[PDB]
Formats: structure tokens, sequence, C-alpha cells
């Protein structure tokens, strides 16, 4: 009879989690206060790891890797890539991507500004976009001006946009790729077979944020066209690889699933010496939301990772299951649906 | 050459104390009667082993140390044990009835009617010293006369001694071996009273040296024989530079220039290894890089933290055994582009290293192996406020109910005081997380 | 990495590795408490020992 | 050199007592005669905690036995170990307390009282460190409960900063002797609230039951509620007779079961209770030891949560598997435990097990449970005081109703206090 508790009533992930562990009979949850748990699924902001595995005679294990924000955050996924050898400045799948600081408060407000004259002069599109983690405050322009007085009425950061997205037909629109990562105490690397694509119900104009943002808030809340061509605006994939396959000629897994397997392991394989808990007195696992974009070339590009992240509803069912199989019964065994990405530990 | 006096108080003080000095014997050559054969001074002299022992005309070198016991039948283990005629009975003082695990027995009822007792005689080895440094305290948090005692004679030693330095050797309680409820009480009631005294503060959490001594050597339930025993092995290697010739943390003034740049940070981690099990008749002898490598690893720490999640403000490597400085640098170069090691922006990312090439002396018949060669980190990071956090955490779990409270309180202490030493671990807590998070 | 004050004898060595470049109460006031502790231990025995005279 | 000071009081009180010494006699290995005869410097290593050493190597028991009737003292004089109390010990008067608590405790006890506490006074000056006193009594009838308090409140006056410990007998319906036991158990309980830091609450209820549903005893004896007691008291003074590390002492024991002065009444367990040369694994001893059947107070555990615990395993056993199956009863039935005491349950191993026994274990819990107990006491004290019934035997010796209403009101006090903890 294993014990865990509850410390995050707002993660609809981990409430269907905790309804199945409670349906196998035997998982026993406890006040949220309690410190005699097997696992915890902790809460977002400030989750108490250091008083985690000082409890004699008890596996410990909780849902968040310590110290994954670096990769979760705007500004700390920027200096990550930059500063980290195994990604490099050089780095390919990722938009040139500038940390801006508030007049009001290192930064690179000059090194911005260097790389933006030279898109200028040389008559190269010169369109950026400039965003934070303290958003629901997106602002799209061409002119450095607007980009850097936006940020000083929070840290914000200035990247490239994607001028020339992958539209969707029919529809001329645009669309993201949200795919789901799950990480065990082992640092296996689990990529959840099925995506979704969070398309935009606008036309693509490139010359109004609602063809542009593709967040399914922003879709069903300032579109028009909600619902107009699949079911709440996401598309899974197995009919994005038929749209491939009969426009482009060629699969999803060729075409962009490479790419994003790739990216995922980088990304989690650079930061694995930082947060694991192999030789831990309490082990991490958990649930990452990768956010991709593909260019009309077919190139995939890195744009955010969710370390909180929620799924789709035909989806709950089925990925819960799998993080329960994987990641909580494999420390706990009672009495695939993944993708393993394999790699060098 | 300067002396050091050593102070045990409590049991976990003087049992500690008891295989320290058994340890130091071994190390310089000192037989269970005082005699020291490779000392050719008869009488005198002022080597390094000089300043943990004094010398009489007859031979016997004599510790530099007192044992305090407000129950006598620790100490009385002592006064009869093998070692027995190593110190003189001035140097073992033990009261009737023990301070019953309360901080306030210790430190304000019984305390008070040993105090200048205690004094008395460490005035007896400090006039018997041309030049003292300071002194090493011994002691436990949870105990009673551990924690309570102790603050009261750290107070009286900065008034009697205010240009000595006070280091020192903090037993942090564990359930698996701890004795009273209260510990986390008497635990922050003597950080809070003594913070502004200790200079330098090596914390051991038997939380870390039970699991090391389950893990490493393969004891069932460790006692707390196991446990002094491992505790002595790293008290040995702190204290060996004070001991041997060396250039590297000479005197106790030292430690605080290397190790404390901030006062009130005066925490260091330490982390040793190879831990290696006797029984195990044939081992493989770890290299100078393995070991080096074994000493950013949490499980090898005397407090579990994970030092990756904050932020380095110095580190000292010490060596015993056989190493030379080219290992030392080819194994540092190899865990930096391998290990998260962040210091504060204040500080440089270095090392200072100490190499003792005497390799560890291991007590005849104990369980830990000879080994070539060993090594002790000592690193000021951040990370090791996590053990003030879990304290700190249970001190108000119970307090919020004033639960066992009127013990306190019936042996004079005000309430007040509880929420007083509260509010100075917060100030504390918040220090470390302004140095080690961005 | 730079290795500087390297100091040798007979019994070891130390020196320094550089990897990068940086970017009380007096003895009247301690009696004084505890007397005053003491003070309140003989109020609260003085308290018990009237509720147990009446 | 801690010393204890053993007190007996009353027909219950003494002959609990005799059983006791009788049994801790036997595992130090001091025969009938004084003399010892045992086999290990384990039995002797403490023996002054509870034993005075006079001439030719004799161990006396530092014991004191009161009450105002010769009766059963004179049973315990000519019983087994009776030789072995020192004969000044014997204090005694003539006229009785007739089960009334007045009598013990204002008029017959009073005129008694001065000459146990000479006797006490002698114990106490030839005491290197005295701990403290323990007292057994019953708290339904006169002697033991009104005398009892009666002593225990003069010794805390000369003796204020020693640990007062009692075993306390609580009276039951199923094992009565007469109708006012409830009015001399409310009227004592009050008492040891205030003038006990620990005591052992031992509830005939339980004991008869245990001795029927359990050891299948179809008509049980005082005699066999006693072997129980006896067992039951060898258990939790383990920690004080042989060499340990926790709970070694009486005032180290308090500060470790009491977390607010008035809440320091026990339940106390034991295992095996078996009706017999099968071996019990450590496992079954935990499970037993946790068992509300194998409890002594009558009260469910499962009705309340503890504020502390303290364990005793007694015999040549597995040190780790012990530390596990502890933890394993706390982790599978952490709500029963408070969460604002952390670690409230402390486990102690000695290695001399009771006599017939491979393995045993001693339980020691702070439940808020207890409250069931003193709700008893009260309703049966209620049903008879709203009718002022058999007052009369008490306010012919002095007392006043108004000493009734106050002791009503403290006990439902104690109720309240112990309601508030357990939410
Ligand atoms: N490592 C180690 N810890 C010990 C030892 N003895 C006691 N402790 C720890 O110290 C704490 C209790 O403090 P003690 O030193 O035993 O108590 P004290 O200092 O004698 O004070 P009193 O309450 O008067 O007995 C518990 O957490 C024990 O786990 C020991 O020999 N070695
Ligand atoms: N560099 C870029 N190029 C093109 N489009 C971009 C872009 N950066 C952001 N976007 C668009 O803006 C949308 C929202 O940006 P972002 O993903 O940072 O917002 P968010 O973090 O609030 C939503 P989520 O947490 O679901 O990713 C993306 O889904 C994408 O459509
Ligand atoms: N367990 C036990 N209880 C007893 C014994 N004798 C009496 N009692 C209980 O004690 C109460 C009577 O008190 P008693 O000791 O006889 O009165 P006293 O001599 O005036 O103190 C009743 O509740 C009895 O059930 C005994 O030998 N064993
Ligand atoms: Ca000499
Ligand atoms: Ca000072
Ligand atoms: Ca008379
Ligand atoms: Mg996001
Ligand atoms: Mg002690
Ligand atoms: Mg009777």
């Amino acid at each position: 009879m294993y014990t865990f508790v509850v410390r995050d009533e707002n993660s609809s992930v981990y409430a269907e989690v905790s309804r199945l562990l409670l349906a196998t009979g035997q998982w026993k949850r406890l006040r949220k206060d309690n410190p005699r748990f097997n696992l915890m699924l902790g809460e977002r902001n400030r989750l108490p790891f250091g008083r985690l595995g000082h409890e004699p005679g008890l596996v410990q294990l909780v849902n968040y890797y310590r110290g994954a924000d670096k990769l979760c955050r705007k500004a700390s996924l920027v200096k990550l890539i930059k500063t980290s050898p195994e990604l490099s400045e050089s780095c390919t799948w990722f938009p040139e991507s500038y940390v801006i600081y508030p007049t009001n408060l290192t930064d690179e407000r000059e090194v911005f500004l260097a790389a933006y004259n030279r898109r200028r002069e040389g008559r190269e599109g010169n369109v950026w976009i400039a965003k934070s983690s303290a958003g629901a405050g997106i602002l799209i322009s061409s002119e450095a001006s607007e980009l850097l007085d936006f940020i000083d009425e929070q840290v914000h950061v200035i990247q490239k946009y994607l001028e020339k997205p992958l539209l969707l037909e029919p529809g001329h629109r645009k669309f993201d790729i949200r795919s789901w990562v799950l990480v065990d105490h082992l640092y296996n690397i689990y990529l959840y077979r099925e995506g979704v694509l969070r398309t935009s119900s606008e036309p693509y104009n490139s010359a109004d944020k609602t063809c542009h943002l593709t967040n399914h808030c922003i879709q069903k809340e300032y579109s028009k066209n909600y619902g107009r061509y699949e079911e709440g605006n996401e598309m899974f994939f197995e009919e994005f690889n038929q749209y491939l396959m009969d426009a482009l000629n060629t699969t999803l897994e060729n075409s962009i699933l490479l790419q994003i397997k790739h990216i995922i392991r980088s990304c989690l394989m650079c930061i694995e010496p930082a947060i694991s808990t192999k030789h831990l007195h309490y082990q991490s696992f958990q649930l990452f939301g990768f956010d991709f974009m593909v260019d009309e070339e077919l190139k995939v590009w890195l744009i955010e990772v969710n370390g909180a992240p929620a799924c789709a509803q035909k989806l709950y069912a089925e990925l819960c299951q799998g993080i329960v199989d994987v990641a909580i019964s494999s420390v706990f065994p009672l009495a695939s649906i993944f993708i393993k990405l394999h790699h060098h530990h | 050459m300067r002396e050091c006096i050593s102070i045990h108080v409590g049991q976990a003080g003087v049992q500690i104390g008891n295989a320290c000095w058994e340890l130091y014997c071994l190390e310089h050559g000192i037989q269970p009667d005082g005699q020291m054969p490779s000392d050719k001074t008869i009488g005198g002299g002022d080597d390094s082993f000089n300043t943990f022992f004094s010398e009489t005309g007859a031979g016997k070198h004599v510790p530099r140390a007192v044992f305090v016991d407000l129950e006598p039948t620790v100490i009385d283990e002592v006064r009869t044990g093998t070692y027995r005629q190593l110190f003189h009975p001035e140097q073992l003082i033990t009261g009737k009835e023990d301070a019953a695990n309360n901080y306030a027995r210790g430190h304000y009822t019984i305390g008070k009617e040993i105090i200048d007792l205690v004094l008395d005689r460490i005035r007896k080895l400090a006039d018997q010293c041309t030049g003292l440094q300071g002194f090493l305290v011994f002691h436990s948090f949870g105990g009673g006369t551990g924690s309570g005692f102790t603050s009261l004679l750290m107070e009286r030693l900065s008034v009697d001694y205010g240009k000595k330095s006070k280091l020192e050797f903090s037993i942090y309680p564990a359930p698996q071996v701890s004795t009273a409820v209260v510990e986390p009480y008497n635990s922050i009631l003597t950080t809070h009273t003594t913070l502004e005294h200790s200079d330098c503060a090596f914390m051991v959490d038997n939380e870390a040296i039970y699991d090391i001594c389950r893990r490493n050597l393969d004891i069932e339930r460790p006692t707390y024989t196991n446990l002094n025993r491992l505790i002595s092995q790293i008290v040995s290697s702190i204290t060996a530079s004070l001991r041997f010739d060396g250039a590297l943390n000479v005197d106790l003034t030292e430690f605080q220039t290397n190790l404390v740049p901030y006062p009130r940070i005066h925490f260091p981690l330490a982390t040793y290894a190879p831990v290696i099990s006797a029984e195990k008749a044939y081992h493989e002898q770890l290299s100078v890089a393995e070991i080096t490598n074994a000493c950013f690893e949490p499980a090898n720490q005397m407090v579990k933290c994970d030092p990756r999640h904050g932020k380095y403000m110095a580190c000292c490597l010490l060596y015993r055994g056989d190493v030379v400085p080219k290992d030392v640098n080819a194994a540092i170069a190899t865990i930096k582009t391998k290990r998260s090691i962040q210091f504060v922006d204040w500080c440089p990312t270095g090392f200072k290293v100490g190499i003792n090439y005497q390799p560890p002396t291991v007590v005849p018949g104990g369980d830990l192996a000879k080994v070539q060669r060993a090594v002790c980190m000592l690193s000021n990071t951040t990370a090791i406020a996590e053990a003030w956090a879990r304290l700190d955490h249970k001190f108000d779990l119970m307090y919020a109910k004033r639960a066992f409270v009127h013990w306190y309180v019936g042996e004079g202490m005000e309430e007040g005081e509880f929420s007083e030493a509260r509010e100075d671990m917060a100030a504390l807590e918040k220090d470390y997380e302004e140095v080690g998070v961005d | 990495m730079e290795v500087i004050e390297l100091n040798k004898c007979t019994s070891g060595q130390s020196f320094e590795v550089i990897l990068k470049p940086p970017s009380d109460p007096s003895l009247e006031e301690i009696q004084k408490k505890l007397e005053a502790a003491e003070e309140r231990r003989k109020y609260q025995e003085a308290e018990l020992l009237k509720h147990l005279a009446e | 050199m801690r010393e204890i000071v053993h007190i007996q009081a009353g027909q219950c009180g003494n002959q609990i007592g005799a059983k006791f010494w009788e049994v801790i006699s036997d595992e130090h290995g001091i025969d009938p005669t004084g003399s010892y005869h045992g086999d290990s410097d384990l039995q002797l290593e403490r023996i002054n905690v509870y034993y005075n050493e006079a001439t030719g190597n004799k161990y006396v028991p530092r014991a004191i036995l009161v009450d105002l009737e010769p009766g059963t003292m004179d049973s315990v004089r000519s019983g087994p170990f009776g030789q072995i109390f020192r004969p000044d010990n014997f204090v005694f008067g003539q006229s009785g307390a007739g089960n009334n608590w007045a009598k013990g405790h204002y008029t017959e006890g009073a005129e008694l009282v001065d000459s146990v506490l000479d006797v006490v006074r002698k114990e106490s000056e030839s005491c290197d460190c005295l701990q403290g006193f323990q007292l057994t009594h019953s708290l339904g009838g006169g002697t033991g409960s009104g005398m009892g308090t009666l002593l225990i409140s003069k010794i805390r006056e000369e003796y204020p900063d020693r640990i007062m410990n009692t075993f306390s007998v609580m009276p039951s319906p199923k094992v009565s002797d007469t109708v006012v036991e409830p009015y001399n158990a409310t009227l004592s309980v009050h008492q040891l609230v205030e003038n006990t830091d620990e005591t052992y609450c031992i509830d005939n209820e339980a004991l008869y039951d245990i001795c029927f549903r359990t050891l299948k005893l179809t008509t049980p004896t005082y005699g066999d509620l006693n072997h129980l007691v006896s067992a039951t008291m060898s258990g939790v003074t383990t920690c004080l007779r042989f060499p340990g590390q926790l709970n070694a002492d009486l005032r180290k024991l308090a500060v470790n079961m009491v977390p607010f002065p008035r809440l320091h009444f026990f339940m106390p367990g034991f295992a095996p209770l078996t009706s017999q040369y099968r071996a019990l694994t450590v496992p079954e001893l935990t499970q037993q030891m946790f068992d509300s059947k194998n409890m002594m107070a009558a009260c469910d555990p499962r009705h309340g949560r503890y504020l502390t615990v303290a364990a005793i395993f007694r015999g040549r056993m597995s040190m780790k598997e012990v530390d596990e199956q502890m933890l394993n009863v706390q982790n599978k039935n952490s709500s029963y435990f408070v969460e604002w005491i952390p670690n409230n349950v402390k486990t102690a191993v000695c290695d001399i097990p009771p006599r017939g026994l491979k393995m045993s274990a001693t339980f020691i819990g702070n439940s808020t449970a207890i409250q069931e107990l003193f709700k008893r006491i009260s309703e049966q004290f209620t049903a008879m005081f709203r009718r002022k019934a058999f007052l009369h035997w008490y306010t012919g010796e002095g007392m006043d109703e108004m000493e009734f209403t106050e002791a009503e009101s403290n006990m439902n006090d104690l109720v309240s206090e112990y309601q508030q903890y357990q939410d």
C-alpha cells in the first residue's frame, strides 16, 4: 500500500493520475502536509525539494525535476542555449534570440541592435517578436524601436519571427506542434506517440495577432473561425500525417518527427548533469511540453518548453495511464505508448 | 607553535572526543600510557603535535582537552577506558543529573551551577599555553547538555578569551538514532545563542553518517561506536593541518579566512572519500580522480543536500596518502567539465589543496579498511541551508501548538526566546537564499 | 587553470589552483539573564507551594 | 545512581505492587532472601534504581507499603518475596477506609500520612540522585485512591523538583466492588491531573476482557488480572532497570511523552498474550503491540490520535527488522499519529527478555482516545450525582457537595482538552 500527497489542485494532468492511483486500490492519498509519503505531486512554485528523501524507510518520488526551470523559462532557455557548448550559439534549430531587461532595472540590448541593423541593411526580413514568462502580452513588429519601448512598459526576450511558416491547406493558416515528453527517475526520455497541432483558424497575413498566435485561448476568444476545420483547432498526428502525404508527398516521421526527437534529446541531455537524481536521496520525474514551429522548408524550430503542461482532452486517459506505468509504477510496482529516445548517460 | 584546547560537551561530544584522541594517538604514535617514543624532546618541545598534546617531565603526552557532562556515566567510561592514563582527573568534569534533553535545563538551571567550575578547569589548561589560538568544541544539537550548556560556555568563552577563535563540531539530529522529540527545539535554541560566538562550525548529520555506514561499510544497524569511528576520521582530516607540518590551515584563524567570507554563513559542508569496508579483503584502490570525483556526490557528504542547486563561496581539498599535485589538477579539470560547480560572483572559482603524505590511520579491528589515499573536501555551499529548512519546519510544526514548551518555561526560560531564536533562523535562511539563488 | 603558492615539506605539500577570477554580551549581562531565569523558577515554585498551602 | 522510591497503597496497590517486585526480582536474579543468584552483569548494571544494597551483599527493594488496614499487607509479608521488604517500610493503620475517598484523603488517611512521609524521607535521604517516585494504587477504593492522592500532594510539596509517576487502576462496573467507585475515581483523577507527571492508566475492564476474550479464562480472578499488570509494569519499567539510551530515566521519559502538562495519562500495552511455546516473529510482535486487544485502558486507539508513543522490544532479535516494522506501522497508519509532532514514536530494545518468553514488546501510548476512559467515569459519576446518591458517606467525613461539583467540572475540562488536540 503506497502513499502519496497532492499539493497542486490546479493540475489537470495529475488530478487524473491521482484518480487512477486510487482506482488501483493499492495507493492511499494522505493530507498534503503529511511527510510519510512515497509520492509527491508537488506544487508549481517553491516546491520544498530540501525536505525530500529524509524519511527513514520511505522511497520518495516527486513529479518535478529540481533545476528544470532553466529549460522552462523564456530568458533561462535563451541563456542555456547560448552558454551551453552542447548547444552553442550556433544552434540551428533555435531561432536567434536575445534577452532584454527593461530599462527600469546580463542584458543584450546592444547585441540585439547589432544584428537588427545587419538585416535592415541587408534587405532581409527584419520582423521580430517580444515575449516573456509573465504573459497570459506579445508584440510583433518590424521596427526595433517599438520592441524595446514595449518592454520598458518583467524580463522579456526578443527572437526572430518565422516569416515563412508552413501553412496548412485549405485555409492558408498557421499552426504549432505540441509534444509531451516524460523523463523518469532513470532519466529515460519517453516521447508520447500522440501529438497535437494547435492550428490557427484564420488565414496567415504577412502584412492583428489572431492569425499569428496559435494559442488555444486566443483562437477561441478572438477568432471567428474557431472549430471550422478541426474540432477545437486541434489537428492530431493521424490527420496531419495524411495531409503531408497528400500535399507534400512525405510522412510526418521523416519531414518533422526526426527533428523533434533530435531537439528533445539535445535539450534534456544538456541539463542532465544538473538535475539528474541518479545518486540522490530522492528521485524525480517530470512531464514536459515541447512546442515547435515548422517552416515552409519542413524545418522544425523550438519555441518554448513548458514544465507544467496540460494535455489534449482526447489524450488525457492514455497519457496519464502511461505516467503511472513508466514513471510511478516503475518505482512502486503494483500487485507502449511512448517512444524511448536512447542516449548516453 | 600555538596551542589548541578541545572541549567535549555531553554524551555525543565526549564519545566523539574519545574516538578522536584515540585516533590522534595512533597517528602520532602515542601509546595509551602517554609515552611517545618518537618524541626526542622529553618534557617539552614546540612541535606541531604539541598544539594538541602537552608534555610532562616523565614523558607523558597529555591531550589539551576538557570533558564536560552533566551526568557521570559517559565520562566514567574515559576514567576507566584504554586511554585512562592520558587524561588527569582535573580534565574530566561530571555532574549528577543531566539536562533531560531540555535546552533550558542545560543552559539555565543546571548549567548555571557548573559553569564556573568548567571555566576554572579550562583556565588551568590555558595557563600551560604560551600562545593559545582558540578552542574546538564538540557537542550535539539535540541533547540538553550538548545544546544548552554549550551555548552558555560559548558565551563565557567570548568574555574570557575575546581574542581567541572558536570552532564547533556539531551533531545534527536524525530520528534513526535520536533519543528525544524536542531535539528540533534544542537545535534552534543553541544555534541562536551560539551563532555570534562561533567562527566556524562543522555540522555532521547523523542521518548521513548512518547511511554511509550501512551503504559503504555494510553495517546493518550502525551503533554510536561505528558512527564515531567514521566521524573521528573526518575530524582528523580537518585538524590534521594543525597537528602536522604544513602550510594550509596552520592555525584556527586560517579556517575562517579560507572557508568563511561572511561571518554568519560559517557552516562548511564536509565530504569524505573513500569509505571502504574492512571485511572486503581486497578492494580496488581508488585513484586521485576517483576519490576527488566522489567529493561531489551527495552520498558521501556529512549533510545530505544538493550543492548543484546552490553556490560555492570557498572550497578546500584535504588529501592524505599517495597524492601529488599533478594528479589533483588533472582530476579537478575533468570534474569541472562534468560537474555543476557555481561560485558566487564576488569569489574566485578555485580550490585550496592540502596534501599530507601519511595515509589515513585506521583503528585496529575497526570497520574502515586501510586505503592508500583519501580526501576530505570542505566547501562552503549555500545548499547546506537545506538542513536549516528541514530543522526549522519541524520547529514550526510543534511550536504552533506550543507542544512541550512548558518544559522549557518551567526551567526559567521565557516563551519569547523561542520566537526570537526562530526569527534568527529565518534570517539565516534568508541570507543563504540571497547568496545562492538568483 | 593556474597553480599558485606551492609549499613543499617532508610530510606533504599544499597549493592553490584558480580556475576563474572573480566577477558580544558582557559578563554582567550574562549573569543578569541567568539570574532572571533563576528568579522566574523561584516565583513559579513559590506559587506552587502557595497553591499546596491552600 | 538515579534511585526511584516505590510506594504501594491500599489493597489493589499492595497486591499489584507485590507481584511487580516478584517479577522484576526474578529478572534481576534476586531471590526472596535478598541474595543475588543471577548469571549476567546486565542484571546488576542498574539494580540500584529499585534496590538498596545492605550488609552481606543483600538487595532490599526501595518500596514503602501503605494501607489503612493490616489485612492485605499481612498477606504480602506472608507471601512470595514477602521477607525481602524492609520491615520498617510497612506503614499501616487499623481502621480502614471503607472504600471512601474522604476517609483516605481527609480523615483516616490524614492520621497516618505523616508516618508514611517519615519513611519516604528516610529512603530519599540515602539516595545519591533521586529521580522521583512511582506509586501503585487503584482509584476506586479509599486508601489507594484517597490517601494515595494525599501522599502525592504532600510528596510534591516536599520534593517539588522530582518526577511523580503512578500506575493507577481505573474502576469498571464489570469488575466492581462498590457503587461509589466513580466518585472515588473522579476525585482522584483531578489530583493526578495536577500532581503527577506520568500516569499509566490500567482499566480493570480491559484486564478482564483480555483474560476472558483473549486468554480464554472463563472465570478471571484478581490474581489473573494482576498477572497482566505485573507483566505490563515490568515492560514499561524495562528502560529504567537496564542499560539503554531512550527513556532511560523518569524525566527524559516525561519530556518525550508529555507535550502538555495535564495530558500525561498513558495507555500501556503488552505482547505476546497467549493462552504457548510458539516463537513470535518481529512483525508479529509489532502488530500485536499496536493491536487494541493488547491495550490495558479499554480505549480504541482508532477513535483518537497518538501524541507520543514509546515502544520497548525485549529479547535477542534483529534490531534492523525491529526498525523496519516500526517504520511500517507508522507509515501504513500515519493518519493516527499527529503530524504537528514529528517523529513522535521512539523505539527501544533490551536483550534480556521476560521470564518464560524469548521475545516480548511493551507499548506506551499517549493517545487522545484516552478521553473515552474519562468520559466513561464522568457518565457514571453524573448518573449518581444528579440525585446526590450515596453522598452521605462523604458529607459525613466533612466534605461538601461543592467539592464534587468541582471534580466533575475538572474532569469534563480534561475531556475537552483531549478533544481539541484530536482535531
Ligand atoms: N554521532 C553521535 N551522535 C550521538 C552520540 N551520542 C548521542 N548522540 C546524538 O546526540 C543527540 C542527543 O544528545 P546527547 O549528547 O546524547 O545528550 P547530552 O549532551 O548528554 O545532554 P543530556 O540531555 O543532559 O543527556 C541525539 O540526537 C543522538 O543521536 C554519539 O556518540 N555519536
Ligand atoms: N519566434 C516565433 N516565430 C513565430 N511564431 C512565434 C514565435 N514565437 C512565438 N510564436 C507564436 O506565438 C505563439 C505563442 O507563443 P508562446 O508559445 O511563447 O506563448 P505561451 O508560452 O504563452 C503559449 P504555450 O505555453 O502553450 O507555448 C506560438 O504558439 C506561435 O504561434
Ligand atoms: N487489578 C486489580 N484491581 C483491584 C484489586 N483489588 C481491588 N481492585 C480494584 O480496586 C478498586 C477497589 O479499591 P481497593 O484497592 O480495594 O480500595 P483501598 O484498599 O481502600 O485502596 C475496585 O475498583 C477493584 O476493582 C486487584 O488485586 N487487582
Ligand atoms: Ca617533545
Ligand atoms: Ca566573539
Ligand atoms: Ca484515630
Ligand atoms: Mg509555455
Ligand atoms: Mg547525557
Ligand atoms: Mg478492597
